[PDB]
């Protein structure tokens, strides 16, 4: 179990780590988040008490290094930074342990949350979607635009989805059109697994990565980049049985964990009618379709 | 974006443009079988892509032979109008291509931008307009060419005859798409209209008949009053 401590904490700010999320006062005596699970990503993530514009964090993995948080009176935001000297972080964690200065990541044995929604997300693939090869996190706040959202200043403030367009050339092979339109097996399979993700995977880590996003920080073009991704699946005659058996339970949980009053920003009423009631794989997703219908049946 | 009422004068200006209207592509007659089910029969079919400034019309006949042995036609037919009218783009000097086509049914758009995504520069647009180019096959050289044909044939006429010499293309579209309503709304009646006197003939190189101007008032009067007459009959007004 790892830890990232914090200098201090000098404004007030619900903190957000994974999706549990509490709140600091003003200068209170809070030196940081210990008992975090290893083996998985993790997300600290932030809103201030004064301006809840810009939700900003985090995300990281305590294997790749020694991470610790301090807020900047300049750039106005508590900053992550990797301490080099081993020691000297050992030392630090150690003593705010001792004073109990450190909230506990309040996990429950049962709970496999976590786990579900970070399944195939991966440190390194996150580096390649926001880029800054410096540093061992990345950093995403919610007014972070996507190299498609570019196409229609500070390369790693860009997140690099792979793009998805139903009307491109990459999308329909010539002399398949209505065939590759109607259905984007073509697209899924051949463009996107076996050329750009090389395995469902890869594919599954970024839609996950995409939905983080969008919950976490309200980034439009994560959600965006969600709802394509699940589109372009549906939409597909032909898919591997496993990666619509994976697809429902990782639509499941994250269906599971959104916020009931988030539903109206975050879900897109003509994708998610498309995918369950009229889409090739309308029947292939149980799991989702029963949590949505006792969730959200306003949206259908 | 759409196309209507308030940019009209823009289907004269010098940008090349195309309306294509699909409405007489899949045609069929509903019968009954020998066990009392119903079926279909496909009749020879055509796209109608007309450039509403010089009058020229590219009228690709669609035989009944295209659907041998598919499914789901209707859908199929706004695919293989928009592969024609792809082929047709293709096959005009880039000089001669348009700027933009003008889809005159909504489901239309997207099989022609699909088909179309080699032109990125070419805009396809929807409109709001009501225009009656079904009743193209009311037209009777236009009618006795489809029918005719025993294979694919694409057939091109200037559907404004010789009127572009006297009258210019707002006028000649407003005088075709006055024709085309009232064959739309009471074929019989305009038939009646425009063929009544046998002295004014139709040229063999022509579609509609040698009205003076004076006589293309009256005609043009007389087909209001169709349109009127059976908007009354319709609505008991
Ligand atoms: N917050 C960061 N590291 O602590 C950071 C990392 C990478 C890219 N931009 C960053 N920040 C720097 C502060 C201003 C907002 C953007």
């Amino acid at each position: 179990m790892n830890t990232v401590p914090f200098t201090s904490a000098p404004i007030e700010v619900t903190i957000g780590i994974d999706q549990y999320s509490f709140n600091v006062k003003e200068n209170q005596p809070f030196h940081g988040i210990k008992d975090i699970p290893i083996g998985h990503v993790h997300v600290i993530h932030f809103q201030h008490a004064d301006n809840s514009s810009m939700r900003y964090g985090y995300w990281f993995d305590c294997r790749m290094g020694n991470f610790y948080i301090q807020y900047d009176p300049k750039d106005g935001l508590y900053k992550m930074m990797e301490e080099r000297d081993g020691a000297k972080f050992e030392n630090i964690v150690h003593n705010f342990k001792e004073r109990q200065m450190m909230v506990s990541y309040p996990k429950i044995d049962e709970d496999d949350t976590w786990y579900n929604l970070t399944e195939f997300v991966q440190m390194d693939k996150i580096r390649k979607i926001v880029r800054k090869d410096e540093n061992q996190f990345s950093y995403v706040d919610s007014s972070m635009t996507t190299v498609q959202e570019n196409e229609l200043s500070d390369p790693a403030h860009s997140l690099n989805y792979t793009v998805i367009n139903f009307k491109s050339r990459e999308a329909i092979r010539p002399g398949h059109e209505m065939e590759d339109f109607l259905d984007k097996s073509y697209y899924l399979n051949t463009v996107m697994l076996q050329g750009i993700f090389k395995n469902s995977s890869n594919y599954f880590g970024e839609l996950q990565f995409a939905f983080l996003n969008a919950m976490f920080f309200g980034n439009y073009g994560s959600s965006l980049q969600w709802h394509a991704m699940i589109e372009l699946i549906c939409s597909s005659a032909t898919v591997p049985k496993h990666m619509l058996d994976k697809l429902d339970e990782i639509l499941y949980y994250q269906i599971k964990t959104l916020p009931e009053q988030y539903s109206d920003i975050l879900l897109n009423e003509r994708v998610w009618n498309i995918c369950l009631y009229s889409s090739f794989q309308k029947n292939s997703l149980h799991n989702t379709e029963k949590i949505m219908e006792n969730k959200y049946p306003e949206l259908l | 974006g759409a196309m209507n009422s308030s940019n009209y004068a823009e289907l004269f200006n010098n940008d090349i443009k195309l309306f294509v209207d699909d409405t007489n592509v899949y045609r069929v007659t509903v019968h009954k079988t020998f066990e009392g089910n119903v079926a279909t029969k496909a009749i020879n079919g055509c796209i109608f892509t007309l450039n509403p400034k010089t009058g020229h019309l590219f009228l690709k006949i669609i035989h009944t032979s295209v659907w041998a042995g598919q499914k789901r036609l209707s859908q199929l037919a706004k695919w293989k109008t928009a592969e024609e009218v792809s082929a047709l783009v293709r096959s005009l000097p880039k000089e001669e291509q348009p700027k933009q086509i003008i889809v005159t049914r909504k489901a239309m758009l997207d099989p022609l931008e699909v088909h179309m995504l080699d032109f990125p520069n070419i805009a396809i647009r929807p409109t709001e307009l009501r225009l009656p180019f079904s009743a193209a096959m009311s037209i009777d050289k236009l009618s006795d060419v489809v029918m005719k044909a025993t294979e694919p044939q694409m057939v091109l006429f200037n559907i404004y005859d010789d009127w572009l010499d006297r009258i210019s293309s707002y006028t000649a579209f407003s005088r075709l798409t006055l024709l085309l309503r009232a064959l739309k709304t009471n074929e019989e009646s305009a038939k009646m209209i425009l063929l009544s006197d046998p002295t004014i003939t139709i040229k063999s190189y022509h579609l509609w008949p040698s009205f003076t101007d004076e006589q293309w008032i009256t005609i043009e009067s007389q087909m209001r009053d169709l349109i009127l007459t059976e908007y009354g009959r319709k609505y008991n007004v």
